[PDB]
């Protein structure tokens, strides 16, 4: 067996999702609601210039080098009753990280050199709007080596350790300022990863560096 | 079969945010069949903002213009809360006030985390009761 | 790695699919439009007595021993604001082959004695309302050895070859009555398989045998 077309959609209101489910059925196209390694296509909600919103599935789509196309391919097929070429509907950017950063495009064309291949990233729970194991799957797909606990960090000159937290998610507590006392590694927000994934390019840590307490 | 209004407010030192739903109905029976849209919108995928708890109010308008029998009345009404404490299970609901029309006779059953129904506030809506 | 939750639906109107998707939405449950080996649950549209229609996913669901439940399980867990038990809503039969034939139920509990184990089935095109390769997956899931072309039929006393055709799809020719002259195998309508699959019990060929020419 060869891989088959398989879509997930992201950023759609329920009413929009219903249009895609009818669409995928007629041409026996696989369409799932959770993105996996077997998923091959990611259908994004975009504007007229193929610029989209930031969802959980968008980032995960790029990490896996999957075909990332715009939701407008479906709406266009009804008006003209054709199956136009999806490549014409590849999302070009998002409204946060750039209007033409070609993140998804590079991911497909760079599956041999993942941007975080050979790096050790620690995904520090808890998280909101994103399962911890899905972000781990995300950085795994981008070549990072997941370290579950701070003591489990690989010690070496070639290793670059990074602790990833979401300062927004903590309520009741200021815990993101104490990691520098717990390990010898730069501490940056999850948004650094999210921006890096959305762009599929390792961003500079400088603006995302999290202040520690000595 | 469901008419929805959405509530959106915040605490002015009353005791941060939560939403609500009021739906106007003819009989209490029709509601519990018409249940399923009130719990429908309780929606849009998770968003990730920029880089770098019971929360539902529920008031139901009812008709059939009945009379004195507060015991048999509210008791029937009450065993809707006690049959489905599921309301609490659906990420919790702050309040379920039942409103039976003819000024409107209220049958207030508030269980944010509580027993179903509060007796001081029957026949009144606690926002206006603050006065 | 462990299995994940995965449902598929069958017999639903568009507005109804969103309700299962919404169920899947709240608890991040996998929901696909094509039934596969990764699919674990098959949700059928039923009446008050848990009797459903005959769809492609229903048959394919039985062959794979997947959880075949009624659509009313979904509406009830949402309708009652609880997470009810799926098992109480299992479909028992259909309006053609019996009101309590327990096809789906026996298939899940009897995957060790597949109904077509040790049978050689040739899926004779064309087909309507069911892809040929999906019917092949069905008999594959039921232990049969799929034979792609008539010349590839095993010749032997211990082997039980069966030619499965759908008389309905043919309109230009009466060719399905001559296969018995070309090979050593019973010729039955596809409905024998579907009924055998629908019941998960290998039916006797007598009522479905297709007359040959001596």
């Amino acid at each position: 067996v060869n891989k088959r077309m398989s879509m997930v959609v992201s950023g759609l209101t329920p009413e929009e999702f219903m249009l895609v489910y009818k669409f995928a059925r007629k041409h026996h196209i696989t369409l799932t609601n959770l993105i996996t390694e077997e998923t091959t296509h990611v259908v994004m909600k975009t504007d007229a210039e193929f610029v989209c919103e930031r969802t959980l599935k968008y980032f995960l789509g790029i990490a896996g080098g999957k075909w990332v196309v715009s939701y407008f391919w479906v709406t266009q097929s009804i008006k003209e009753r054709k199956m136009l070429n999806e490549h014409d509907f590849e999302v070009r950017g998002d409204v946060v990280n750039g209007r033409n950063h070609q993140g998804p495009k590079r991911a497909r064309e760079s599956q041999d050199r993942k941007i975080f291949r050979g790096l050790e990233i620690c995904c520090y729970g808890p998280f909101t709007n994103m399962p911890t194991d899905q972000l781990e799957w995300m950085v795994q797909l981008c070549g990072a080596s997941v370290v579950k606990e701070l003591s489990s960090f690989t010690l070496g000159t070639g290793v670059h350790p990074i602790v990833v937290v979401q300062p927004d998610a903590w309520t009741e507590d200021n815990g993101f300022h104490a990691i520098g006392q717990m390990c010898e590694a730069p501490v940056v927000t999850r948004e650094w990863v999210l921006d890096s994934v959305a762009l599929y390019q390792c961003q500079e840590l400088d603006t995302y560096l999290i202040p520690q307490i000595p | 079969n469901t008419c929805v209004v959405e509530f959106q407010f915040m605490l002015p030192t009353s005791h941060c945010q939560r939403m609500g739903g009021m739906v106007s109905f003819r009989t209490f029976e029709d509601f519990v069949r018409i249940f399923d849209e009130v719990m429908g919108c309780f929606p849009q995928s998770p968003t990730f903002p920029e880089a770098g708890e019971p929360i539902h109010i529920l008031n139901v308008a009812i008709k059939t213009d009945c009379d004195i029998e507060d015991d048999r009345l509210a008791a029937m009404f009450r065993e809707f809360t006690q049959q489905n404490k599921a309301t609490l299970v659906d990420h919790g609901i702050r309040r379920l006030t039942f409103l039976v029309a003819q000024f409107p006779k209220f049958f207030t059953f508030r269980a944010r985390d509580k027993f179903e129904e509060d007796r001081i506030y029957r026949h009144l809506e606690p926002a206006l009761a603050f006065q």
